[PDB]
RNA sequence: GCGGUCGCCUCCUAAAAGGUAACGGAGGCGCCCAAAGGUUCCCUCAGAAUGGUUGGAAAUCAUUCGAAGAGUGUAAAGGCA
RNA sequence: UGGGCUACACACGUGCUACAAUGGGAAGUACAACGAGUCGCUAGACCGCGAGGUCAUGCAAAUCUCUUAAAGCUUCUCUCAGUUCGGAUUGCAGGCUGCAACUCGCCUGCAUGAAGCCGGAAUCGCUAGUAAUCGCGGAUCAGCACGCCGCGGUGAAUACGUUC
């Protein structure tokens, strides 16, 4: 659709363009605000014209594929130089300075009885 | 027509005077094309293969020969005569028009296109291509596919020698590593 | 983080032990205890044996590497396993 | 070519959007835009964003920054 | 006595025709096929190398090399490109 | 001096946040109490999306400030969706405090958007301004609390009865 991905269509405008990956609620308030178009008129009712105009924002804007290989090029980056941060990124801890006695769930994965 | 007619007139003399051939009969030509899709998933479900099929007799514009399994395998609990694996020949007309949308559309549509390969080359002046995903063609349509896959693409040639072939192929245009 | 105002943070004893030996043909590796002191261009492309508590390791400095403290690239405790 | 039994083919005319080559080759898939065509001859339409002249490497240009080193970004940070 | 065997097919023993014994050495049969029969037309294998998404030693594809090293429902011998 | 007490296949206790519509978001509007304050509380103004920053004012305080409290009420929006719920983890970029924030601080913006759809056996608190729920202050303290101490706002259900 817009960026690559098909946006949901009955939903609000600035809530569709949400489900564009490295965009949030708050970029897509600007865009549209750019784009002059109004925040409560769903995207299915959206004219091509106004379309093409959130296209321009957003191709000016990084996304998806672009933003997922730069966060991947620093986390890569992290653990070649062999940084504290890139073992933490490779051994699946917390890298932001956390407890890992207790909790550390998301990063660890599912617990592991044994 | 287009990419028949650069042939003729573009790659025809230019091949002749950079390879010194007496004859224009020595001239490489693109011989055939032959579009592989083996569908290991059909012995799962046959459906697998059939979306498949679909999908690449939509590419090709031909429907596509559906090979099966010469030989029992028990590895990927194959049984012989399985039809596991589609191909489609195409010679002449539809065998340019084909390469020239590969070239023209259905490349740049593949992500972070790096360029084609330049060392799949059998040794005998024939290419083949590996195209990991559809959707690139734009007769896929990025949403019939329910299960994405790819393909090979086998450029075969008068070409005695992969240099030949090389040259035949960039000049059609082959965005080459 | 670091207040931009400030500026970069280095304790001046490695600061001034690199400035010594920038006009070198062949580094030699400078020992600190220093784990605060941030990595600069100038620091690139020398090896730094840094104290991790219990013994100085060294690192070899590079333009990837500038940009974070020292002492990050140091590990101080060792996890094998169980 | 066997009859009824190959999905419909014809042919159709291609323009680059962002530069206006145009090439024609044939495809089962049908455009309701139709354009004319030398020898007077009109085909569906299929306007395509990027082409082979379109793709930079074909070109030989690159768009792309290629990204900041660290050196650089911390200079510029620190105003050093 | 115990064990084994009892009819039929193939090989070796068998001494270059045929036949030829032993509680001699090896195996098979008590069917299967509505095409796996008849005929007309058409085709040629197995493997190896090189290249190639999933895909891996090995699935499908392409070129070359390849006289049979494959296949011939079912044992072996004979035969068949 | 540096590191550790902050480790992390795992087990438990105590808490916070949720799983949504008795809700989420946006805008408007109203009502407290206990307490703290001198290099401390900081008005007002200006810059900043924000964390904050600059100038600068009053107050050793029923005088000035922290301090217009939040739930609440009134409109608009969302329409049952792992979502406009959820806010973990992660990237980048900042703000402070401090000689110094990697080990290892709090906070801000953008980006990402984890498990979670009300929870087995079992088990806990509470009988009224109580439980539940909502904020506010303070001690420690350069900085740093989902903990502790205290304050107020809204405000229920049930008690037949003593067999266990
Ligand atoms: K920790
Ligand atoms: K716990
Ligand atoms: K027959
Ligand atoms: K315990
Ligand atoms: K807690
Ligand atoms: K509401
Ligand atoms: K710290
Ligand atoms: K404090
Ligand atoms: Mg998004
Ligand atoms: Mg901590
Ligand atoms: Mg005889
Ligand atoms: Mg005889
Ligand atoms: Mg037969
Ligand atoms: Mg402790
Ligand atoms: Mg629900
Ligand atoms: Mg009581
Ligand atoms: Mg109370």
């Amino acid at each position: 659709r817009i960026a690559g991905v098909d946006i949901p269509r009955d939903k609000r405008v600035v809530v569709s363009l949400t489900y564009i990956y490295g965009i949030g609620n708050t970029t897509a308030k600007k865009v549209l605000a750019n784009v002059g178009v109004s925040e409560d008129v769903r995207v299915r009712d959206l004219t091509n014209e106004q379309t093409d105009a959130i296209r321009a924002e957003i191709d000016k804007l990084k996304v998806e594929g672009d933003l997922r290989r730069e966060v991947n090029l620093n986390i890569k980056r992290l653990m070649e130089i062999g940084s504290y941060r890139g073992i933490r990124h490779r051994r699946g801890l917390p890298t932001r300075g956390q407890n890992t006695k207790n909790n550390a769930r998301t990063r660890k994965g599912p617990t592991k009885t044994v | 027509n287009r990419l028949k007619e650069k042939y003729i007139k573009e790659v025809t003399p230019s091949l002749v005077e950079k390879f010194n051939y007496s004859s224009v009969m020595q001239t490489p030509k693109v011989d055939k094309i032959v579009i592989n899709m083996g569908v290991g998933d059909a012995v799962s479900n046959a459906k697998n293969l059939d979306k498949a099929v679909e999908e690449l007799a939509l590419i090709t514009g031909q429907k596509p020969l559906i090979t099966k399994a010469k030989k029992s395998i028990a590895g990927f609990r194959l049984r012989e005569g399985m039809p596991i694996g589609a191909k489609v020949t195409l010679r002449g007309e539809r065998m340019y028009e084909f390469l020239d949308k590969l070239v023209t559309v259905s490349l740049p549509r593949v992500r972070d296109f790096h360029g084609v390969s330049k060392k799949a080359f059998d040794g005998r002046g024939n290419y083949t291509l590996g195209i990991k995903e559809q959707l690139i063609f734009p007769e896929v349509d990025y949403d019939l596919v329910d299960k994405v896959r790819g393909m090979d693409i086998v450029i075969v040639t008068t070409a005695n020698t992969d240099e030949e072939s090389r040259e035949l192929l960039a000049q059609l245009g082959m965005p080459f590593q | 983080g670091r207040s931009l105002k400030k500026g970069p943070f280095v304790d001046d004893h490695l600061m001034k032990k690199v400035e010594a030996q920038q006009g070198a043909e062949k580094k030699k590796v400078i020992k600190t205890w220093s784990r605060r002191s941030t990595i600069f261009p100038s620091f690139v492309g020398f090896t730094i044996a840094v104290y991790d508590g219990r013994k100085h390791v060294p690192v070899y400095i590079q333009e990837d590497m500038v940009g974070h403290k020292l002492g990050e690239f140091a590990p101080t405790r060792t996890y094998r396993g169980h | 070519m066997k009859q009824d039994i190959h999905p419909n083919y014809q042919p159709v005319v291609f323009m680059d959007s962002t530069t206006g080559f145009k090439f024609l080759s044939g495809s089962t898939k049908g455009s309701s835009e139709t354009v004319e065509w030398e020898d007077g001859n009109t085909y569906p339409l299929l306007r395509v964003e990027v082409t082979s002249d379109s793709h930079p490497f074909y070109t030989g240009r690159q768009k792309f920054t290629q990204a900041d080193g660290r050196v650089d970004r911390f200079n510029k940070k620190y105003g050093l």
